[PDB]
Parts: C-alpha cells; structure tokens; sequence
RNA sequence: GAGGUGAAAUUCUUGGAUUUAUUGAAGACUAACUACUGCGAAAGCAUUUGCCAAGGACGUUUUCAUUAAUCAAGAACGUAGGGAUCGGGUGGUGUUUUUUUAAU
C-alpha cells in the first residue's frame, strides 16, 4: 500500500526477487474440432518444454471458454459460449474437443420476465459413445395472440406434460447421436425448433433453448478418433546439421 | 418433373381438400342420425378404417 | 423509441461513433469508425451513455454519464439487507419514495447524484463518494429510521458538501 | 500394436550435452540411420526417419535393416505374402499413395470436408420446411468403400455416396406414399434451384430410386461438388415409417 | 492478427482487482489490486486505483504481446450485492481507452439459488 | 514516447517522436546515425540520429518483434537489417532498397540474439531464439541457403556470433562459446547457484571484452581475448 | 389495480381495431405451399 | 499484499494469503418465475420424477332417507351493483392446432 501504514510481521519474510517467467514461457495455439468453422480460436501460454513436469502432460487437463460467435463468424448467437477441453497435444496445436456450453447469463436474465412461467427439464443421457451429459433445457410461456388477459399461466399439469415430452425428445436426440453429431445438430439450434413443433400441440411455448451440456463421464482417449475429428497428422523430420 | 409435380399436386390438393370437407359436413344419416367425425380428420374413409380396427 | 431523436446526435455529431438499434436482439450495437473517430474511450462512454438510460436513468442523466466521464453508476438491491419480506418490501419502496417522490428528491438534490429505482433493486448515479453519502443514507432508510432524523444527517451532509 | 505400427518417425532418447547410456546404445545400436532431429514442439531427438510405403508396412524395412546389421549381413529376409494381398486393395490414383501406408484415410477425410463445404451451403439457405438434421449414411462416411474416392471417379458405382436429410417435423405433409414422396421431390427441386442459382461452382442432377419397391417416383438428387466428389441426397420424413406400417 | 487474453475484472467490496490471463484459465499475467497503488488504506476500492491499476495491467500485458482481452466482471457473489459496484466500469474504461482491443462483455457474477 | 539525448554538454531532448507500439529492442548501428526499433506490433521502424526522424517504416512482419541488428562498415553500400521476431522467423531487410530480402520461416520460438558479418558478398547471418537452435545461413544477395544447424543446449539470448569464427551464448547465465563450422562447446562461464540467467552481452573494444547484464541486477566482466587463449 | 384494468381496456381496444381490419381486407412454390 | 471499517485495529500471508482454473467431498436451501395468484382445519406450504393414501370444487335423470346444527368434559395437530382472476362445466365459431399411433 504505502510507508505509512504498517509493516505486520509477514514483510520480514524476504522476498525472493526476480524470476521474470514470460521469457520462459511458451505460445500454443489452439485447434478447434471441424463440425465447426474458424477452428483457430486463439494462443495459450503453458511452460518450457522441459523434462520433469514437462509441457504435452502439464496440458491435456485445461478447458477455454470461447463464444460461439467467435466460433461460427454470425452474430445471431453471440450468447451460448462453450467449453472446450484440450486433450491431444501434437506438433505447436492444441487438438481440443467438446467439453461443454452455456448461456451467458444476461440473456437468459433478459429472457425471463413476470405475467409468464418457465418451464426447466434436464436429463442425464448416454449417447451413443459412453460420453454422459446432463443435458438441459428452458422453455418459456408464449403470450397467445388476439389475447386479452394479462397472465399466460400455465396449470401445472400442462407441466408435467410439457416435460414429459420434451424429456422424451431430446432423450431421444442425444441417443440417436454421437457427441459431435450432438455438437452439430446443437449448433444451427434445431432441437429447439423441433421442441416447438412437437409441443406446440399442447401449449404456444415462447422461445425454448438449451442452454447447458454437462458432460459427467468420459469414455477414454482414443487418439485416432480425436484426429479424425479434425483431420490426419504424421510429425516426420526435421533437418540434423550436426 | 417439375410440371409432372405440379399436375399432380393440383389435382391432389383439391381431391384432399373436398374430401376433408365432405367429411366435415356429412351431418345427415338417412335415419335421423348425425355421424360424430372428431376435430380436423379429412376422410370418411379414415374414420372407417379406423373404426375397424378398433375392434 | 420516444427518446430516439435526442440520444443518437450526442453518440454521431458530438461523440464520435456509429449506432444500431436491432430489432432482431431488441438491443443497441455500437461501432467506432476507423477513418476519423477520435477519442479511444468514446465507444465506452456511450456504451455506458445507453446502459444507464436502459437501466432506468432519464436522458439527460444519462447525457450527463455521457459528458464529464468521472460520474459512475452503483447498483444494489433490497433483499440483501434484512431480507425484507414483501409487505415489508412495500413500506421499504414507498418509505425511499416518500409521498410523491419527495424523499427520494431531497437525496437527489442533498447529495449531487440522481437515483432511480425498481421494485427490488436501486441504482445510484453520480461521483463516487456521493454515491457512498447516498448508499448510507439509503440503507439506514431502509433499515428504517425516522424521515425527519435523515433529514437532518442530510442537512449534516450537505454541510459537508458545502 | 497396431495404433503405431506404422508410425514412420521412432523417437529414441532426447539430445543432451553429456551423452548419456541410452543415447550411445541407440547410436550404435542404428549408426549409418541414425539422426537427432528437432520435432515442431522444440526438443530435440534421437529417431531415424522410414520412407513408407503402400505394398509394405515400414516395420519390414526395419527388420531387415536391424537384422543385416547385427545378425548376418547375408542373412536373407524373404517374405512375399504381405506384399501379394497388401496390394490387391486397388492403388487409388492419389498424390504419392504409392508412397503412403495403409492407415491413412486422408482421402477420406477430403471426402468429408467437402461434405461439410456442401454442408453449410444446404444449411444457410432457406426453405419453406428447414432442415432439421443432414448426416451421411455411406461407404465413405464408414470407410468401407471399396477403392479409396479420388476425386472425379464417375464410374466407380461406390461414388454416389447417399447422405439423407430430415426436415422439420412437421404435421402438414401428405397422406399417402405418392404424394409425400412428390413432395420430396418437390423440396429437392428447391434445393437444386437454389443451389444453381447462388453457388454456380455446384451441380445438381436428379436421379430415379428403385431399389426401395412398389414406389418408381422416389427422386434422389445428386450433387457434383467441385473438389470432386458426388453426393446422393435423400429425404426422410417422419410419415414414412407410419405410412408402412399403415400399409 | 490479434490474440486475446481474458480479464476476469473482480469489482469486490473495499478492493478491486484485474489480473489478465490467456483464455484457459491458468497462467494469470499481472496480477493487481486495488491496493497496490494507492497509499491510504481508505480508497483501495477507488475507481482512480482501478484506473491506475488497469493501466498498468495494460502495459504489463502488452509488454507480453496479447493485443484484445474477453473481458469478464465480476462482482463479490455469494449473499451480497451480486452486481458490480463502481470499480468495475472504472477499472472497464481504463483498458478500455488504453490501447487494448476489447472483446465480449459479460457478467460472471455467482447466483446463490437461494444459499443461507 | 522515442527521445534522444546528446550525450555531449547539450543535453537536452534533441528529437523526440511519437511511435506506433510501445516497443521493447532497440539497436544502434556499429557506426553511428542509424537507429533502428521495431514494437510490438509487425513494424520497424529505423530513424537517422542526427537529423532524428523516420527513415524508414517496414510494416513487413508479423507478431511482436524480438531482437535484431543492423550490418554496417563505414563507408559500405549494403546496409542490411536483421528483424527476428516472436514467432519463429528471420526477414531481413537492407537500407538501401527497401525491399524483403529473404523470408525465412524455420523456428519455434522467439527469435532473440542474431548476428551478421561476411567472410570471403558472402554474408553469412546466425540466429539464435529461446528455443535451442543458433541456425547460421549463408545468405548471399540475390539467393540464399543454409548451413549447419550446431545446437546449443541453452535459451540463447544475444547469441553474439563471430568471435576470435566462434560464437557465444548466454541464457542460463552460462557464456558457451561455441567453435563454428563443426559442433564443441569449448569455454563456457560456471553456472551460478541462482535460477536468474543472462539477459545481454556486451561487445566492448571491438569483441574483446564482455559485459554480462544478468537477470539480477549485476553485470559482468569477462575478457575473452585472454580466456579464449587460455578450460573454463 | 387502476392500471391493470386499464392496461386490459387498452388490449381490448387494441384487438377490436385488429379484427376490425382484419374483416375489412411460381410451379415449384405452388407445389411447396401449405407448409 | 489480503481482510475488515466512518477511520482504524485484530487476524492471514514468500511453508505463496487474496484472485484465477480443473476437480472432489460435506451439509443446508430451493435465486429470477412470484402476482393483491394456488392449497391446507390451523401453524404453514415453492427443484424434478415415482409410490402411498387423502381432500376440494364441478359434473350427475346414481344411492341412503332427517342421518342436521351447537358447544362444557374429553381428544388430535401446532344495504345493493360492476369489473377482473383461479378451478370445473355448457354453448358458439376464428386462429393456434392438424392428419389411421393413443390422448383431448
């Protein structure tokens, strides 16, 4: 703070100067899978690459939370930022897969108002790799048009149908599918689009989304699969001159 | 094909749509009777078969 | 929409920046032009300009955010002291109120700074140590004292002002 | 193992200034093959790099090398089987895929990114019944075609590779098995009008099914993408299944 | 070509603090306070120790090479104010002016879903 | 914010000029009036002292810009530049045309500590970076190639090349030198009981003796036009 | 409460108006209508 | 340096406090939706899903035939009118809906 105020007996302890680690560290950038576009997504700093708590395994663990606008080049969803999880370290890039998505929190803050009720169901599904997700989902009461009155409630038994339902769909979307054909269907937001067409029927249903994918277990490794997700790879040799 | 969808899809639409009517207005039996038809089902046929197998 | 004409002119013709009101989000995108925006903190200021006229603020409040850059906006709410239950959340809005806003006017003309407030949360514009003076002032309010005991640690702040 | 069995670099022990035990093993142990070389992460590495090829797995030409070298520099390594039925797979006319292994599936992959150019091009159009899911159901998309797809390879009946799409489920399609395949005949001569009138570097063609009875009037599109490759696109609807079973 | 490291700007109570890290999460750049630059124990959640702060944070961050930060407030969370106080927007408009290209404005302020 | 300061009785700010990027190298000419400085941003900029202003731009490059160096002989007609840079790169350009001479993209990390002198226009340039390679090339004027790799085991910062042909290193606060044309690490300092390594040699007396500006706050002296005719 | 009714004076108005101008008012697009 | 206040102070912190990220465990609570709305005899009662029983209103050309009310003792638990809304039913006839899978 300043000279004036106190020295508090935890000053004494010295200080151990200068390590000045920015020279040490190292630039990776990241590569994201190929269901998306704009698969470069940024730089990471990480270590030297040493032995001894070396670089390819100091890795492997991390997570970065890019928005999909970002991703995808199209502001129609500059909300839903995801999660990607870094796993296969090869050659300068960050291989990273899917690890999760949600809703930055102003908008679902802007969606929810009063003089209408939110309807919340999630899941936890297996798809058809082990990968386990509690996948969610919010619904919201549509103000019917030529209405009159102020409310737009539902009865509570309209609720258990609605989320019988759409549990049943999206049970039935994540099933039907492997993670990044989950990743891919979940992007031109269309389980959505199906939620409203199937549940209609019962209840007008303003605008229905998402919103969190949690993944719970994952399978293994498999880095030939993981490769194959953005395309093949063999590090071969570099000059010796020596 | 293109005129061979539209020729088919002309005639098509209008035979579904006077059936659906004709179903929706079938209200005399020569009998007395008024034949219950149910919201928004397009054919006499539909009902009959139906009611068949439900048995 | 019925302050659209006054607030685009100060964000095109004395800031210098460009304005979007969507319709497709319901929102208000800014851009800066490279060719002749100057002023590298002008797209900030009039992102805050629009924030605090959305939050609740009048327009000139908020033109007021806009010019002399050192006026920020504090924001708290009521359930976070003494948890306030909902017929004592109607006596704590119209005890701030007062009877027809006077109470809330004589805070606004004591301590410099302009407030507004919704049913649960309150926000509080101006210079920041006015915001603190305010902030105090609000919460023994609404912990619940005597209008005329505020009054008088008004008049004691505005001593202080003076 | 076959994950990396062939693998054409082998990384032994890591460069130092003090040569260690492991790294003199490793010289004398491969010598006139030998290398250090520095890998794109910044280490550098002892490894001895294998020009690999289609007819044989890389692991012979190590065996022979690491046998004449140390048991006989005579002793014959004969093997024939391997390069007989290695090679009855066809030779696909790629660039240097003679030179390539066996694991690698990059015409594959090319395969599918141009499925997926062709995929955001289906999707950020706009239909009066939007698509609700494309995915690919063929030989390629599984990695089982025959020959690997070169680009440009009409006649090999492997080619049209059949990707389906499902629309929206909506309750306003047709009744009977005519008309609603009609109608997807009706929305994939949309979509092949609107594909020939904003991506002019595409082609459609449309193509008579037979091999599902009793329907002639199934229509496919085919698409002819300029990387070269062709696509056979069907549409699938929820009333199928439930117009079958009605019958 | 830009490269973006992400804010995490805490608009705490009696304190305020940016610290840069490169979007994982884990390797943070200059950590400040609000405390470290002003002398007076009384406004080390002032909006100029943001601002000062916020500049220097700058240089040591462009000193690194990151040129655009995803900037991400946050408040003191938990059963308290749960919406950021004056510090934030001032430590905001700081790297906001000085140089820094600005990205992704958000609010990361925890949601109790009715803790004690 | 570049000033310059007349060292001489005038000290007063003689040119002061407003750069685009807060810059971190700087590097004067082996003669005098030429200043070059690159930011942090793909831009160098090199300026004539005594008249101080822009003498030339050099947007060029890309990424923030690591140490570099000019070539110079009095009364020559080449003037070259060196121009490493973060990412593992080596543009050099002249003076005397503007021009790129040769990219060359063959690094990992940043590109600190290059070096350029001719040997009978041969020309031959080293550069080292954090990562272990010092990488010399031949570099002619129309067409270049490349040599011997020679790999130090250090992070080289400042590898100041071409001694009594011999290189040096530092980066560990370990000065290797490093005989050329084949690959033995033949005096080299003691490696200290700190973490802190070298952040620059200082060539003084033209390349005789060493000035070590460490990560602490000390500098060295070394005088290796004795313990190069001297072990360690 | 005053306000509540009103707001639904308003909406009632606002619906008689609606529905009284509303009772007041090229081959593949004819094929994929009624979608 | 963190904390904390009107200022402080105590405390914690180079064996790395605060902050950041990845997790894991523990108990309690059910943010926004939340209203002059719902239920219960009353105190009270807000996550989902299932089970176990119960209850209210409505519907009724179903049955019994005064079985009703009121409370010591005891017992269990702790003046007339109009608008709007919630639950049920009837009728109307437009849009949401849709069609031989069931439902309504």
């Amino acid at each position: 703070v300043g000279k004036n105020k106190r020295l508090s007996k935890g000053k004494k302890g010295q200080k151990k100067r200068v390590v000045d680690p920015f020279t040490r560290k190292e630039w990776f950038d990241i590569k994201a899978p190929s269901t998306f576009e704009n698969r470069n997504v940024g730089k990471t700093l990480v270590n030297k690459s040493t032995g001894l708590k070396s670089a390819s395994d100091a890795l492997k663990g991390r997570v970065v939370e890019v928005c999909l606008a970002d991703l995808q080049g199209s502001e129609d969803h500059s909300f839903r930022k995801i999660k990607l999880r870094v796993d296969e370290v090869q050659g300068k890039n960050l291989l990273t897969n899917f690890h999760g998505m949600d809703f930055t929190t102003d908008k679902l803050r802007s969606m929810v108002r009063k003089w209408q009720t939110l309807i919340e169901a999630n899941v936890t599904v297996k798809t058809s790799d082990d990968y386990v997700l509690r996948i969610f989902a919010i619904a919201f009461t549509r103000k019917q048009a030529n209405q009159v009155k102020r409310h737009s409630y539902a009865q509570s038994s309209h609720i258990r149908a609605i989320r019988k339902v759409i549990s049943e769909i999206l049970t039935k979307e994540v099933q039907g599918s492997t993670l990044a054909q989950l990743t891919s269907k979940l992007i031109p937001e269309v389980i959505n689009k199906e939620i409203e067409n199937a549940t209609k029927d019962i209840f007008p249903l303003q605008n229905i989304h998402v919103r969190k994918v949690k993944l719970l277990k994952q399978p293994k490794f498999d880095v030939g699969a993981l490769m194959a997700l953005h395309g093949e790879g063999s590090g071969e040799e570099k000059g010796k001159k020596v | 094909l293109k005129e061979d969808i539209h020729t088919h899809m002309a005639i098509f639409e209008q035979r579904e749509a006077q059936a659906q009517e004709d179903v929706q207005s079938s209200i005399v039996d020569e009998d007395g009777f008024t034949l219950v038809v149910g919201k928004n089902t397009k054919s006499l046929n539909s009902i009959r078969k139906k009611i068949l197998n439900k048995n | 929409r019925n302050s659209w004409t006054k607030i685009y002119p100060p964000l095109v013709e004395h800031l210098k920046l460009q304005v979007r009101m969507n319709l497709k989000t319901k929102s208000v995108e800014l851009r800066t032009n490279p060719k002749f925006t100057t002023d590298p903190g002008a797209l900030q200021k009039g992102a805050d300009f629009i924030k605090a006229f959305t939050l609740g603020f009048d327009l000139d409040d908020s033109i007021a955010l806009l010019r002399l850059d050192d006026l920020y906006i504090e924001t708290f709410e009521v359930k976070d002291v003494k948890t306030l239950t909902g017929d004592h959340l109607s006596r704590a809005i119209g005890r701030i109120a007062g009877k027809d806003g006077k109470t809330k006017f004589a805070i606004e003309n004591a301590t410099r700074t302009r407030i507004v407030l919704a049913d649960s949360k309150i926000h509080i514009l101006g210079g920041f140590t006015h915001i603190r003076m305010a902030r105090e002032s609000v919460v023994s309010l609404i912990l619940g004292s005597p209008p005329g005991k505020v009054y008088g640690n008004l008049r004691t702040v505005a001593s202080r002002l003076k | 193992n076959p994950s990396e069995c062939d693998k054409l670099v082998t990384k032994g022990p890591a460069h130092s200034e003090t040569m260690s035990t492991e790294a003199a093993v490793f010289k004398n142990f491969w010598g006139i093959k030998s290398s250090l070389r520095r890998f794109k992460d910044g280490s550098i590495t002892h490894c001895c790099v294998w020009s690999t090829s289609s007819s044989e797995p890389i692991i012979s030409s190590i065996v022979n090398f690491a046998l004449q070298k140390h048991v006989s520099k005579k002793a014959q390594i004969s093997n024939e089987t391997i390069k007989k039925f290695h090679n009855f797979l066809p030779l696909p006319n790629l660039p240097s895929s003679a030179k390539t292994s066996v694991l690698n599936l990059s015409s594959f992959f090319n395969l599918k990114k141009s499925f997926d150019d062709l995929y955001k091009i289906i999707f950020q159009m706009k239909l009066p019944l939007s698509v609700k899911s494309i995915l690919p159901v063929g030989s390629a998309f599984r990695y089982t075609s025959l020959c690997q797809p070169v680009p440009f390879a009409y006649s090999d009946p492997d080619f049209f590779q059949d990707v389906i799409l499902e629309f929206e489920t909506s309750p306003k399609w047709p009744d009977e098995i005519t008309s609603l395949e009609k109608a997807k005949t009706a929305f994939l001569l949309k979509i092949q009008e609107e594909l020939s009138a904003n991506s002019s570097t595409y082609r459609s063609f449309f193509s008579r099914d037979e091999s599902i009875p009793y329907n002639l009037e199934i229509v496919t599109l085919n698409i002819l993408t300029p990387e070269g490759y062709g696509f056979k696109f069907r549409v699938l609807t929820e009333r199928d299944e439930i117009l079958y079973l009605r019958a | 070509s830009q490269v973006f490291g992400v804010a995490r700007i805490y608009a705490s109570f009696n304190d305020t603090f940016v610290h840069v890290t490169d979007l994982s999460g884990k390797e943070t750049i200059a950590r400040v306070t609000g405390g470290m630059k002003v002398k007076a124990d009384r406004d080390e959640s002032s909006p100029y120790a943001a601002m000062l702060a916020a500049q220097d944070v700058a240089a040591k961050c462009k000193e690194v090479g990151i040129t655009a930060v995803h900037v991400k407030i946050r408040a003191t969370g938990g059963t308290r104010t749960k919406t950021p106080g004056p510090g934030g927007q001032a430590a905001l408009r700081a790297l906001a002016r000085s140089g820094l290209r600005i990205g992704r404005i958000e609010d990361v302020t925890p949601v109790p879903s009715d803790s004690t | 914010q570049l000033l310059k300061i007349f060292h001489l009785k005038t000290g007063k700010v003689v040119r002061s000029m407003k750069i685009s990027s807060p810059s971190y190298i700087l590097d004067a000419d082996s003669t005098s009036t030429l200043l070059a400085v690159g930011g942090t941003d793909g831009s160098i900029i090199v300026v004539d002292i005594e008249n101080g202003y822009i003498t030339h731009s050099f947007k060029g490059h890309g990424g923030t810009i690591s140490s570099l160096k000019f070539y110079g002989q009095l009364n020559s007609k080449i003037w070259l530049l060196a121009s490493g840079d973060t990412n593992g790169m080596v543009k050099v350009w002249d003076l005397v045309k503007r021009k790129c001479l040769h990219t060359l993209q063959e690094h990992t990390s940043a590109v600190r500590g290059l070096d350029i002198i001719e040997v009978p226009p041969s020309l031959n340039l080293l550069s080292g970076g954090r990562d272990d390679i010092i990488n010399l090339w031949d570099f002619n004027m129309k067409k270049k190639c490349k040599l011997l790799k020679t790999l130090p085991v250090n992070q080289q910062v400042e590898s100041c090349g071409f001694l009594k042909i011999i290189y040096t290193a530092g980066g560990d606060a370990i000065f290797q030198l490093i005989d050329s044309e084949s690959g033995s690490v033949l005096k080299r300092t003691n490696k200290p009981i700190e973490e802190l390594f070298i952040i620059g040699v200082l060539p003084i007396l033209s390349n005789s003796q060493m000035f070590l500006v460490l990560s602490d706050q000390t500098l060295q002296l070394i005088n290796v036009e004795e313990d190069l005719k001297n072990t360690i | 409460t005053q306000n509540v009714i009103d707001e639904r004076k308003l909406r009632v108005q606002k619906q008689l108006d609606k529905e009284k101008n509303i009772r007041k008012r090229d081959v593949i697009e004819e094929a994929l209508s009624r979608f």
